[PDB]
């Protein structure tokens, strides 16, 4: 007879009384446990295969892969308790800031600046959701579609914060086209294109190597220094007090994405082969990122220099791992 | 001052955009997404007809998620589960490993909605079916977690879908074939509309009132809550069949819903409806397992294709018959090959509970009675030997189930035999039979739990050598829930 | 050895029986009622176990070997009640 | 980056200064204060053990109020209550009769200190005190008021501290003497120490202890969060002891403990003491009232009391032998008088619950036993009537409870009678008495419930008269709690 | 024998099933039951004295006070909800403009201005929390009392956050005595003496009607005019976004306790004499409101005007009650 | 007309019991027992009730009546029993 455990049978032998994390992360994914025929079904179905070529076939290799843990071990309970405060916090500040009018003390150019460079960030950022969900559903392991899983809803939460603002500012704003214009900005606008590119073609990386570096190592710290550093200080120091908290806020999301990047990443560099399997990928993808900070910063105030800091800045990220 | 939600919803959910550097195809592959020609500009027509914002979510959800937490920590000590009717606790160890890593693989299912789903409100609602999924695997596993001490069997909450033991076998080929496999449009279709909202939110409240009568709180609660966020991703579907009927395409959408629902249907008849009509007390059974699907399943699912402009599928004359039939057949193969599960089937065949049995189902005891009563006489006689198998049933070749029905005096067993490129499959509906045909290229060469015994991928290829094949040892291998209890009513 | 498929009469479930390619029609009958007959259905000694194919409805004798039935592998076939 | 707390903590309780427009006497009244002669300087050296601030405070009670009222609405439908003990039920219509509105009535007692005392930390740590009582006040009328429709005895969770029904006056005697009627330091030391830390607390524990081993989770929960809270604001009397014997002070404090310990005994000999040897099943009884109060109050007083430089109060030696007879004396009382309170008091007096009694007290059968010898004979007999009464008893003028102790073969009633301006008081301990002494006073003329019947006070002056004084009427009043179950094992 | 009811008996016939807060909050206090011995004990007690003269002996006067209802309804359970809330959107303003050093950013003459200004606000908003206490435990009503109750608990807020803000104040700018002058400044800086010597004296007025005048209807709105209203927005015109929002955060506080002070004085107004009992004790104590406001506005930047939109604004506040 | 407590022998409770200032020693013991015995003490027919003074030990004759003892309104007495 079977005896009674002290954790899950996949946990035993840990000799830490495992983490509530542990307990509803770990080892979650059933379709990595047949290689050769992942769901149950015909081994030849287009879902089959591209499991085992986007999945399997991955360069970046491990032998165990649900050895992944998030630093920060988030669950859903406590990615909502995180979250609460923080989306309290703003939409105190969406409350307060409004009641002040703040929307009315900004100058006619910071509105036009505003409208260029601020509201189409909707599109970046549901990409980047898009981005960010694909890893979930191509990732390895339970425990990285979770890091995965929590990012994406992030991503989710820079669109609303970014969706709301609009309306708010094509309220203060009719002229201008708040809400209306987005679209043709992201599509047509110089500045822009550097990003969208980048990010249409980061897109259709399917390897969930690839896309983690492609979507988190390179193109997020590229959107994240100059969507929300650079335009962040810039909005600071021309009056516009709310973005530039807003903004400052949304960086503590990207952190925690990082963390959770370079966790990943210290993890396979354990493995021979990966730092250039990762280092290969980077070479290719980056090129697009420098394109993408140059074409968005130089239409900036104080271009050149924004281009610089950023360039650098994200750069770091990635070195910081190695 | 706060916008109020109306006034800037719309912005969310604004963002499509034409992609220039990649093609469209390359962004949205026709296998991720079934835009099945549609064009992009008419997805854009999808509209959820239940709204939520990010804050709106994190704030409700966490107020769901501290009450629940806070009930199973409030009785957890109290130790409900030792005192628990042994037909409950079963109840209660046969959900846990059919369910969680299954949700926990929904997410995934969503996960895919809202990266390759054409239109933008779905991708957002996605994303909180996402979001829905990942705590209903999460908080169905803390919650099992609790009883790993009393029993190996509560391991299996996290253990089962890893296993190949058959119904684990069957449960993935639901889900595999249901969310996981198929594209964005699709999974829409078959998981949210077919199996959640058909099936799910109803069984989940079932579930939760069942729960309640048997005194069980924690878990009365957990239930409870789970549901409580049906609706919200349950939805998804509906929007997505309305654009397909809208457009050239009701027969594909009608064919989608008609095999969601049947297979739905069969995985349902063997995980709820014995519970239903056995597990649970007698002085407990509200309603039939067939009444219950006929006022709470079927009504709802007219209801639904009227209005979306579909009718009933070929099958549904005999869907209605089978409800009188189907999960007794379940019922009586799970609990004779009872030690090839991992929770404890209760018989549910005393006098009393036959005659509730043969009023709700006029007819049984002149049917499944019978063998019940060969079994009874055995277990009166000393030998029960003769109630373990030394066998293998026929498994459906789709919905990898016993092939059973009806026996006794109104014997109708059947096998729906198909011949398929040399190999000959066997079915246990004219269903599942059919399923197969319309798709045969997405089963060709699955093999159910039979076909490996015979082709020799069991090794011993005898019966300890399945139940290790299946994971299975004493310990977690199931027996009589009541320990023959209701045996000593005839002797 | 020949797996088949077994429906027997007045019982609930197909079941795998392997059987001889020389068994005879009556012995495949009773390979099969191991399975059923005193499991779940009451033995019938005024009557005499038929072998008959599943598919078809077709009909075997007695004595008939499986060898020239000319089954399919796995194979269901009805064990039913006669005289 | 955020502040550890440690870093600017005492800044919040940075609060005193020297008044210019008005004088530092009109600012802090003597009367309210209490600052008794020590200067504004040496209160500053107050300082709490333990320490919260308000973000802390508001964001702890957030969840800890989710939690219970998230209890409260899950079992809130099973309705435990139609189905617990009686013995259960009585005690829970006892508890929030005695405790809701004087719980209440604490953040009055609490708003004292945080407005008229002189040193700033205990004002802060009183807001949170009065923020305390205000939700101990609040909850334990949410919470009752379920049952409002069950039996007008829940009304009484409402209207008990409303009425002049002896045990309601027993009440406001005590709360009123300890919290409500004195000076700030004082209200530190008798309420927050003596009554708080010496009793309630650990009355708490052991009440949601037995909550839960008799099944009654939604109350079980209830008091264990109300305990929570305890600890944070009971806290406050230690740190006025400190200073008060560090100054000339070791007097006038000794004093005020001795008074308020056994006003505390008093109040709890008949308000638990009862409960915990009497209503309370047999099987779910861990220790006697007396072992209890031996393990979790006595030595935990000494403790507290050698660590601030106090000694045991006069009385002690008499306080330990009390135990064994007080409480039988105020079941007997309450029972016997059952009419008299809104409660159904359990007789507790079946054959095994009486070896139990003699276990735990020995020589009890030949003392208490007596009486409920021909109380139970008389019932066997059918003459029950003898078994109510035709009498008021005399009531102790201290602690407004009867006069009672040992009966039977070793008979010990005494009254401790004083003579004061005319007047003739009764006194039911050696202790009750020389409370009113050292205070003459502060009750001098007050009236006890016997005084006011003789006055002429209550009319019609008869039974049913004070029936009617006290608002009682048939629905509330008291009987049996088991309907006279446990007089079948007699006859 | 006497029926079960619907709802507490003294809430019988009300025709509409009663909320959480008529059940939680009415007809507590039973002190008011037997006004000549309120307390079960000898009626010649100094505190039996206290109440009678202080609580019944009120020239404001009404039948049946107990019939008093807050407008914001607020039980402890919400109050804390509400609060909850509040406070993570200025525990968060605090953690995230730390996060910038917002306190480097700020200059020699607007740090000068808050160690004079700012800090000393600890004290007033201590003694206010006194005064709020102390009406607490004389109201005539519990439903009185409650507003009360947490209308002390916001003072005791604003305390701690001022407290807070100190500690940081002096971490940022150590030579300037941060946290060990506010005393002095409190009791010897002419700026504060307008208020010191209204509060000193309001927190001797034992009767709860003067009280609750004394205290909520003058005094209030003087600390909240000069201090949260112009402070403020003299803090945000000066660089100080964190103290031009701490401030506006706080007056939400302050606009709930002008309602349920309206709202009683609405109340009292139903019985004759009450106006006059009111504007009696108003007239008596504004000349103090007045001083106050002149001595502190007057110190600051454009003092004059401070003195007057303040004054007109505080006024307002009676006005709009009759 | 006067009112006394009533420290009855080997009962648990002092009791307010109404006499007359003219009924006797004697007669203040029966309207006592009404009180005590049979509802909580067992009747004694071999012992007679006597009626003593309870602050200070002091003991009254059968026949003596109410008026003549001297008491303080609601004076405690005890009912003892003796031979
Ligand atoms: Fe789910
Ligand atoms: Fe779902
Ligand atoms: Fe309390
Ligand atoms: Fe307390
Ligand atoms: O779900
Ligand atoms: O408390």
């Amino acid at each position: 007879a079977l005896k009674p455990l002290k954790t899950w049978s996949h946990l035993a032998g840990n000799r830490r009384r495992p983490s509530e994390y542990e307990v509803v992360s770990t080892n979650l994914h059933y379709f990595t446990d047949n290689p050769e025929r992942p769901w149950e079904l015909d081994s030849n179905l287009p879902m089959q295969t591209w499991y085992k070529k986007y999945c399997f076939d991955s360069p970046l290799k491990h032998d165990d892969w649900n050895a992944f843990r998030d630093p920060d071990q988030l669950v859903y309970r406590t990615y909502n308790l995180l979250q609460d405060g923080q989306e309290s916090y703003v939409q105190g500040l969406f409350d307060q800031l409004n009641d002040r009018g703040h929307d009315q003390m900004l100058t006619r150019e910071w509105v036009e600046t505003l409208a260029r460079f601020y509201t189409p960030a909707r599109y970046l950022f549901h990409a980047l959701q898009m981005g960010s969900v694909y890893i979930h559903q191509i990732a390895p392991a339970s425990t990285i579609t979770n890091c995965a899983t929590y990012e994406t809803a992030d991503h989710l939460r820079w669109l609303t914060h970014t969706a709301y603002r609009t309306r708010e500012l094509a309220n203060c704003y009719p002229d201008v086209g708040f809400g209306k214009r987005e679209r043709d900005v992201w599509e047509n606008d110089p500045a822009w294109q550097g990003f969208r590119e980048l990010i249409e073609k980061a897109l259709i990386a399917w390897d969930w190597g690839e896309a983690f570096t492609a979507i988190n190592l390179v193109t997020k710290p590229a959107v994240e220094e100059a969507l929300l550093q650079q335009l962040g200080s810039l909005a600071q120091s021309e009056g516009d007090t709310l973005l530039g908290l807003l903004a400052q806020a949304q960086k503590r999301d990207a952190e925690r994405h990082r963390r959770w990047s370079s966790a990943l990443v210290k993890m396979a560099l354990e493995k021979e082969g990966n730092r250039e399997v990762l280092q290969k990928w980077v070479a290719k993808w980056e090129p697009l990122a420098d394109k993408a900070i140059e074409a968005y910063c130089s239409a900036l105030p104080d271009g050149e220099n924004a281009i610089v800091e950023a360039k650098s800045a994200s750069r770091y990220v990635r070195q910081m791992m190695g | 001052s706060m916008l109020k939600r109306e006034d800037w919803y719309d912005l969310t959910r604004t963002t499509n955009w034409t992609p220039k550097y990649v093609t469209e195809n390359e962004l949205f592959p026709e296998e991720m997404s079934g835009a099945r020609g549609i064009s992009m500009e008419a997805w854009e027509k999808y509209d959820e007809p239940y709204k939520i914002t990010y804050p709106e979510y994190v704030s409700i959800q966490r107020e769901k998620d501290s009450g629940a937490y806070s009930i199973k920590a409030a009785l957890e000590r109290d130790g409900f589960v030792d005192r628990a009717d042994p037909g409950w606790v079963s109840t209660m160890q046969l959900h846990f490993g059919a369910a969680a890593l299954e949700e926990y693989a929904a997410s995934t299912a969503e996960a895919r909605m809202a990266r390759f789903a054409k239109a933008p409100g779905n991708r957002n609602m996605a994303t909180f079916g996402m979001m829905d999924e990942n705590r209903h695997g999460q908080i169905q596993l803390y919650f099992p977690y609790a009883n790993v001490k009393r029993s190996r069997k509560w391991d299996w909450a996290h253990k089962a879908i890893h296993t190949n033991e058959w119904a684990a076998i069957a449960a993935r080929s639901f889900f595999d074939d249901m969310m996981m496999t198929r594209d964005s449009v699709a999974v829409s279709i078959m998981l949210t509309f077919a199996f959640e909202t058909g099936f799910s939110n109803m069984q989940f409240l079932g579930l939760a009132a069942d729960a309640a009568e048997a005194g069980d709180h924690t878990f009365a609660s957990l239930i409870s809550s789970i549901q409580t966020d049906e609706s919200r991703h349950a939805q998804q579907g509906g929007p997505s069949l309305k654009i397909l009927v809208e457009n050239g395409k009701k027969d594909e959408a009608q064919q989608m819903v008609d095999v969601a629902i049947w297979r739905s249907w069969k995985l349902f008849s063997v995980l709820t409806g014995p519970i239903m009509d056995y597990y649970t007390p007698l002085e407990s059974r509200n309603q039939s397992f067939k009444e219950f699907m006929l006022e709470w399943i079927v009504a709802q699912f007219e209801r639904q294709l009227l209005d979306l402009g579909l009718d009933k599928p070929w099958y549904w004359d005999q869907f209605m018959q089978d409800l009188d039939e189907t999960h007794h057949g379940m019922h009586l193969g799970v609990w004779y090959w009872r030690p090839t599960v991992w929770w404890d089937p209760a018989a549910g065949v005393s006098p009393e509970e036959r005659e509730w049995l043969e009023e709700k189902y006029p007819g049984w005891n002149d049917t499944w009675g019978q063998c019940w009563d060969v079994i009874t006489d055995n277990l009166v006689n000393g030998k029960p030997e003769l109630t373990v198998p030394e066998t293998l049933p026929t498994i459906c070749n789709m919905c990898n189930l016993p092939i059973a029905h009806t026996p006794g005096n109104k014997w109708n067993v059947k096998d729906y035999q198909l011949e398929y490129e040399g190999r000959l499959y066997h079915f246990g509906s004219e269903a599942d039979r059919w399923c197969f045909q319309i798709d045969p290229e997405r089963y060709k060469n699955h093999t159910n739990l039979v076909d490996r015994f015979l082709k020799g991928e069991i090794q011993p290829a005898d019966l300890a050598g399945a139940l290790m094949y299946m994971s299975l040892e004493p310990g977690v291998m199931g027996d009589d829930a009541h320990d023959y209890e209701w045996v000593k009513a005839y002797q | 050895t020949f797996p088949i498929m077994s429906n027997f009469e007045r019982d609930f479930v197909i079941q795998l029986v392997p059987v001889d390619t020389e068994d005879t029609m009556d012995q495949v009958a009773e390979k099969c009622a191991y399975h059923s007959i005193n499991r779940r259905v009451h033995p019938q000694p005024e009557k005499i176990l038929r072998v008959r194919r599943h598919e078809d409805g077709t009909l075997f004798p007695r004595g008939m070997i499986v060898s020239d039935a000319g089954l399919r592998p796995t194979e269901t076939l009805d064990i039913i009640f006669m005289d």
